[PDB]
């Protein structure tokens, strides 16, 4: 199966967990 | 336990492998250092354990998730700044060596599940996906960009080599892929034995190294890392892992406690006799200096490499 990867990616702001 | 018959293959005649059981049975399967005495390892149900005595023994430390489902794949330091990925998507970050942590959301447009994190220090790491998609961030994880734009296929056993490149096994070990920085699609190698390709990595030395079914191994030749010698049976048994101590220091893991050395680059092996006795599959060695490496095994057990 051949995949196309999305060029770019962001993250919402982090959470604390520890 | 583990007595081992005459007429097998010649024993070391020492044993540098320490059994550690620790406070889980929880599967271990990443570790990492920030220096020589600080360290963390991470594994199924969330696992998450503290050394600072080089990894004579191991804290649990306490997360909070909405749940304590995910298996925790890798684990990288470098310096104060570590990174987890794990299944399903999950990111944790520290910048403090480990005294907090914070999950970073990850873009629900990634591809795959992560399966490897590489910390780079200073606000940057890669990270890469059972699928071979590949993400750099330079500030902290807020943003990601692609390295590589195509692949094939699930990958297996992702290694990577001291300039950033990969290699991988395909999922059913029919093939395996390469890339390095640069190029927009990881590029497919067919197989050079009938026997399917369990795992493969780098030497120290510029070429890889295969693991494939039935217990043999092989490295490719220096002038074609493309050519392939001729296929090598250690223990005259799988193996799951091989790593390079020094230049010329091979281990070999296996199931149900095997464990071989070879003093010669990987010509002749000898077999660890002594760690026969632990009832684990030995499935991941990782040597973080001449002097400091572990073994990962089942149940909570991991080997510790004393030096001697």
């Amino acid at each position: 199966n051949a995949h196309n990867f999305p060029l770019d990616l962001a993250s919402a702001e982090s959470a604390p967990v520890a | 336990h583990g007595l081992v018959p005459r007429g097998s293959i010649p024993a070391l005649d020492y044993n540098p492998w320490e059994a550690i059981q620790l406070p889980t049975t929880a599967t271990i399967l990443d570790m990492s250092f920030i220096d020589r005495h600080h360290g963390w390892l991470v594994g199924v149900n969330a696992t998450l354990m503290e050394t600072r005595d080089g990894g004579q023994t191991w804290e649990p430390r306490t997360l909070v998730l909405d749940h304590s489902d995910y298996r925790f794949n890798s684990v990288s330091f470098q310096g104060n700044e570590g990174w987890i990925v794990g299944e399903p998507p999950i990111m944790l970050h520290t910048t403090d060596g480990g005294q907090s942590w914070s999950q970073i959301p990850l873009d629900p447009k990634l591809p795959g599940s992560p399966r490897l994190i590489k910390a780079l220090g200073n606000g940057s790491a890669e990270m890469i996906t059972n699928v071979g998609a590949i993400y750099r961030t330079k500030d902290s994880g807020k943003n990601w960009q692609a390295l590589v734009q195509e692949a094939i296929g699930v990958m297996r056993n992702l290694n990577r080599s001291p300039s950033g490149e990969y290699v991988a096994v395909s999922s059913r070990g029919s093939f395996y892929s390469t890339w390095e920085p640069g190029q927009t699609a990881w590029e497919p190698h067919n197989r050079t034995t009938s026997r399917r390709l369990h795992n493969m990595g780098f030497t120290p030395d510029g070429r890889l190294w295969m693991i494939v079914n039935g217990g043999k191994i092989a490295f490719s030749d220096p002038d074609n890392s493309e050519n392939w010698g001729e296929l090598l049976s250690p223990l005259r048994v799988g193996f799951l892992d091989l790593a390079y101590r020094t230049p010329n220091e091979v281990w070999l893991a296996g199931g149900a406690g095997a464990l071989l050395c070879s003093q010669d680059g990987g010509q002749t092996w000898q077999q660890d006799v002594d760690v026969k006795k632990v009832p684990s599959n030995f499935y991941k060695i990782l040597f973080f200096s001449p002097d400091q490496g572990f073994i990962l095994g089942q149940k909570g057990i991991l080997l510790r490499y004393v030096t001697d």
